[PDB]
Protein backbone atom coordinates (compact mmCIF):
# COMPACT_ATOMS: atom_id res chain seq x y z
CA UNK A 1 0.00 0.00 0.00
CA UNK A 2 1.48 3.35 -0.99
CA UNK A 3 0.56 6.70 0.48
CA UNK A 4 1.93 10.15 -0.30
CA UNK A 5 1.87 12.93 2.28
CA UNK A 6 2.08 16.65 1.50
CA UNK A 7 5.11 17.76 3.60
CA UNK A 8 2.92 20.28 5.42
CA UNK A 9 4.45 22.57 8.04
CA UNK A 10 3.79 20.95 11.43
CA UNK A 11 2.24 24.00 13.09
CA UNK A 12 -0.08 24.29 10.09
CA UNK A 13 -1.00 20.59 10.01
CA UNK A 14 -1.78 20.79 13.72
CA UNK A 15 -4.14 23.74 13.25
CA UNK A 16 -5.92 22.09 10.32
CA UNK A 17 -6.32 18.91 12.36
CA UNK A 18 -7.91 20.71 15.31
CA UNK A 19 -10.42 22.38 13.00
CA UNK A 20 -11.28 19.15 11.20
CA UNK A 21 -11.92 17.24 14.41
CA UNK A 22 -14.96 19.47 14.95
CA UNK A 23 -18.23 17.77 14.02
CA UNK A 24 -19.21 21.12 12.54
CA UNK A 25 -16.37 20.67 10.03
CA UNK A 26 -17.15 17.02 9.33
CA UNK A 27 -16.31 16.03 5.76
CA UNK A 28 -19.10 14.55 3.63
CA UNK A 29 -19.40 12.82 0.27
CA UNK A 30 -21.97 11.29 -2.06
CA UNK A 31 -21.64 8.48 -4.58
CA UNK A 32 -21.60 10.00 -8.05
CA UNK A 33 -24.04 7.56 -9.67
CA UNK A 34 -26.26 8.08 -6.60
CA UNK A 35 -28.80 5.34 -7.16
CA UNK A 36 -30.41 2.15 -5.92
CA UNK A 37 -29.63 -0.50 -8.53
CA UNK A 38 -32.20 -3.14 -9.49
CA UNK A 39 -32.05 -5.92 -12.08
CA UNK A 40 -35.23 -7.53 -13.42
CA UNK A 41 -35.30 -10.70 -15.56
CA UNK A 42 -36.65 -10.58 -19.10
CA UNK A 43 -37.24 -14.13 -20.34
CA UNK A 44 -36.41 -14.85 -23.97
CA UNK A 45 -39.00 -13.48 -26.38
CA UNK A 46 -40.84 -11.66 -23.59
CA UNK A 47 -42.09 -8.17 -24.45
CA UNK A 48 -43.98 -6.86 -21.45
CA UNK B 1 -37.47 15.25 6.31
CA UNK B 2 -35.66 18.55 6.96
CA UNK B 3 -33.56 17.18 9.89
CA UNK B 4 -31.66 14.42 8.09
CA UNK B 5 -31.48 16.58 4.95
CA UNK B 6 -29.61 19.44 6.66
CA UNK B 7 -27.30 17.23 8.72
CA UNK B 8 -26.38 15.25 5.58
CA UNK B 9 -26.18 18.48 3.56
CA UNK B 10 -28.79 17.31 1.04
CA UNK B 11 -30.47 20.61 1.82
CA UNK B 12 -29.60 23.75 3.78
CA UNK B 13 -26.49 25.95 3.68
CA UNK B 14 -23.33 25.58 1.61
CA UNK B 15 -19.87 24.77 3.01
CA UNK B 16 -18.86 28.44 3.10
CA UNK B 17 -21.75 28.89 5.53
CA UNK B 18 -21.70 25.80 7.73
CA UNK B 19 -17.93 25.32 8.02
CA UNK B 20 -16.28 27.23 10.85
CA UNK B 21 -15.07 30.67 9.68
CA UNK B 22 -11.53 29.60 10.52
CA UNK B 23 -11.60 26.58 8.21
CA UNK B 24 -13.15 28.61 5.38
CA UNK B 25 -10.35 31.12 5.87
CA UNK B 26 -7.68 28.43 5.82
CA UNK B 27 -9.32 26.78 2.82
CA UNK B 28 -9.18 29.86 0.59
CA UNK B 29 -5.63 30.63 1.72
CA UNK B 30 -4.20 27.24 0.67
CA UNK B 31 -6.51 26.54 -2.27
CA UNK B 32 -3.54 26.85 -4.66
CA UNK B 33 -1.27 24.19 -3.18
CA UNK B 34 -3.60 21.96 -1.13
CA UNK B 35 -7.32 21.71 -1.93
CA UNK B 36 -10.18 20.93 0.47
CA UNK B 37 -13.06 21.70 -1.92
CA UNK B 38 -14.11 18.16 -2.77
CA UNK B 39 -14.31 17.17 0.91
CA UNK B 40 -17.43 19.15 1.82
CA UNK B 41 -20.72 18.98 -0.07
CA UNK B 42 -22.85 21.93 -1.18
CA UNK B 43 -26.51 21.04 -1.65
CA UNK B 44 -28.46 22.41 -4.61
CA UNK B 45 -32.21 22.68 -4.20
CA UNK C 1 -40.47 -0.74 -55.87
CA UNK C 2 -39.11 -0.11 -52.41
CA UNK C 3 -40.03 0.15 -48.76
CA UNK C 4 -38.37 2.50 -46.25
CA UNK C 5 -37.12 1.44 -42.81
CA UNK C 6 -36.07 3.92 -40.10
CA UNK C 7 -34.33 3.22 -36.81
CA UNK C 8 -31.78 4.64 -34.42
CA UNK C 9 -28.92 3.52 -32.25
CA UNK C 10 -27.96 5.10 -28.92
CA UNK C 11 -25.08 3.25 -27.28
CA UNK C 12 -23.27 3.89 -24.00
CA UNK C 13 -25.93 6.09 -22.43
CA UNK C 14 -28.82 5.62 -20.02
CA UNK C 15 -32.45 6.50 -20.72
CA UNK C 16 -33.46 9.16 -18.22
CA UNK C 17 -36.75 10.29 -16.72
CA UNK C 18 -36.12 13.02 -14.13
CA UNK C 19 -38.61 13.42 -11.27
CA UNK C 20 -38.93 17.14 -12.07
CA UNK C 21 -42.21 18.97 -12.77
CA UNK C 22 -40.86 20.16 -16.10
CA UNK C 23 -38.19 17.48 -16.63
CA UNK C 24 -35.52 20.17 -16.28
CA UNK C 25 -32.51 20.16 -13.97
CA UNK C 26 -33.08 22.96 -11.48
CA UNK C 27 -31.23 21.38 -8.58
CA UNK C 28 -30.10 17.99 -7.24
CA UNK C 29 -33.01 17.92 -4.79
CA UNK C 30 -35.81 18.10 -7.37
CA UNK C 31 -38.95 20.15 -6.92
CA UNK C 32 -41.22 17.08 -6.97
CA UNK C 33 -38.85 15.38 -4.55
CA UNK C 34 -39.75 18.16 -2.11
CA UNK C 35 -43.52 17.99 -2.64
CA UNK C 36 -45.47 17.38 0.59
CA UNK C 37 -47.46 14.80 -1.37
CA UNK C 38 -44.38 12.55 -1.44
CA UNK C 39 -43.24 13.46 2.07
CA UNK C 40 -46.21 13.14 4.45
CA UNK C 41 -47.32 9.77 3.07
CA UNK C 42 -46.12 6.58 1.37
CA UNK C 43 -47.00 5.36 -2.13
CA UNK C 44 -46.66 2.20 -4.18
CA UNK C 45 -45.12 2.35 -7.65
CA UNK C 46 -45.88 0.36 -10.77
CA UNK C 47 -43.80 0.49 -13.92
CA UNK C 48 -44.45 -1.32 -17.17
CA UNK C 49 -41.83 -1.58 -19.88
CA UNK C 50 -42.56 -2.75 -23.41
CA UNK C 51 -39.42 -3.84 -25.27
CA UNK C 52 -38.43 -5.52 -28.53
CA UNK C 53 -38.20 -9.29 -28.06
CA UNK C 54 -34.78 -10.97 -27.97
CA UNK C 55 -34.27 -14.71 -28.35
CA UNK C 56 -32.19 -14.94 -25.16
CA UNK C 57 -32.50 -14.04 -21.47
CA UNK C 58 -31.96 -10.34 -20.77
CA UNK C 59 -32.23 -8.00 -17.81
CA UNK C 60 -34.01 -4.70 -17.25
CA UNK C 61 -31.56 -2.49 -15.36
CA UNK C 62 -33.45 0.21 -13.49
CA UNK C 63 -31.56 2.93 -11.67
CA UNK C 64 -33.67 4.59 -8.98
CA UNK C 65 -31.92 7.95 -8.52
CA UNK C 66 -31.62 9.02 -4.91
CA UNK C 67 -29.14 10.59 -2.49
CA UNK C 68 -26.35 8.27 -1.38
CA UNK C 69 -24.48 10.30 1.23
CA UNK C 70 -22.06 9.88 4.15
CA UNK C 71 -20.84 12.24 6.86
CA UNK C 72 -17.46 11.40 8.39
CA UNK C 73 -16.42 12.36 11.92
CA UNK C 74 -12.85 12.09 13.29
CA UNK C 75 -13.21 13.26 16.95
CA UNK C 76 -9.97 11.79 18.28
CA UNK C 77 -6.69 10.40 17.00
CA UNK C 78 -7.38 6.99 15.50
CA UNK C 79 -11.16 7.42 15.48
CA UNK C 80 -13.50 7.48 12.47
CA UNK C 81 -17.28 7.55 12.82
CA UNK C 82 -19.52 7.57 9.77
CA UNK C 83 -23.21 8.28 9.36
CA UNK C 84 -24.63 6.87 6.14
CA UNK C 85 -27.89 7.98 4.64
CA UNK C 86 -29.56 6.92 1.44
CA UNK C 87 -33.02 8.28 0.62
CA UNK C 88 -35.35 7.33 -0.64
CA UNK C 89 -34.74 3.57 -0.45
CA UNK C 90 -32.91 3.70 2.89
CA UNK C 91 -30.68 0.78 3.89
CA UNK D 1 10.74 1.17 -15.66
CA UNK D 2 10.26 4.73 -14.37
CA UNK D 3 10.41 5.13 -10.57
CA UNK D 4 7.61 6.29 -8.27
CA UNK D 5 9.84 9.13 -7.02
CA UNK D 6 10.56 10.46 -10.50
CA UNK D 7 6.96 10.17 -11.73
CA UNK D 8 5.86 12.09 -8.63
CA UNK D 9 8.45 14.84 -9.08
CA UNK D 10 7.63 15.39 -12.75
CA UNK D 11 3.89 15.48 -12.15
CA UNK D 12 4.35 18.02 -9.35
CA UNK D 13 6.92 20.11 -11.24
CA UNK D 14 4.72 20.27 -14.37
CA UNK D 15 1.15 20.31 -13.00
CA UNK D 16 1.22 20.43 -9.19
CA UNK D 17 -0.36 16.98 -9.32
CA UNK D 18 0.76 14.32 -6.84
CA UNK D 19 -0.12 14.97 -3.18
CA UNK D 20 -3.83 14.47 -3.72
CA UNK D 21 -3.95 11.78 -6.36
CA UNK D 22 -2.67 11.06 -9.85
CA UNK D 23 -4.80 11.96 -12.84
CA UNK D 24 -4.50 13.29 -16.37
CA UNK D 25 -3.81 17.06 -16.22
CA UNK D 26 -6.10 19.54 -18.00
CA UNK D 27 -5.09 19.56 -21.66
CA UNK D 28 -4.61 23.34 -21.62
CA UNK D 29 -1.77 22.78 -19.15
CA UNK D 30 -0.44 19.60 -20.78
CA UNK D 31 1.11 21.28 -23.81
CA UNK D 32 3.29 20.03 -26.65
CA UNK D 33 6.55 20.09 -24.69
CA UNK D 34 5.06 18.87 -21.39
CA UNK D 35 5.89 15.63 -19.62
CA UNK D 36 2.56 13.73 -19.60
CA UNK D 37 1.63 14.48 -23.22
CA UNK D 38 4.91 12.83 -24.25
CA UNK D 39 5.18 10.04 -21.67
CA UNK D 40 5.07 6.68 -23.49
CA UNK D 41 5.49 3.51 -21.37
CA UNK D 42 6.01 0.24 -23.31
CA UNK D 43 6.45 -3.50 -22.76
CA UNK D 44 7.14 -6.59 -24.85
CA UNK D 45 8.09 -10.22 -24.44
CA UNK D 46 11.03 -11.98 -26.06
CA UNK D 47 12.20 -15.58 -25.94
CA UNK D 48 14.04 -16.43 -22.74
Amino acid sequence: LYATFFPMAHNTASTLEAMLRNDTNDQSFNDYLSAANMLYPIPANATN
Amino acid sequence: MMPQWSYMHISGQDASEYLSPGLVQFARATETYFSLNNKFRNPTV
Amino acid sequence: DSITQKKFLCDRTLWRIPFSSNFMSMGALTDLGQNLLYANSAHALDMTFEVDPMDEPTLLYVLFEVFDVVRVHQPHRGVIETVYLRTPFSA
Amino acid sequence: NMTKDWFLVQMLANYNIGYQGFYIPESYKDRMYSFFRNFQPMSRQVVD
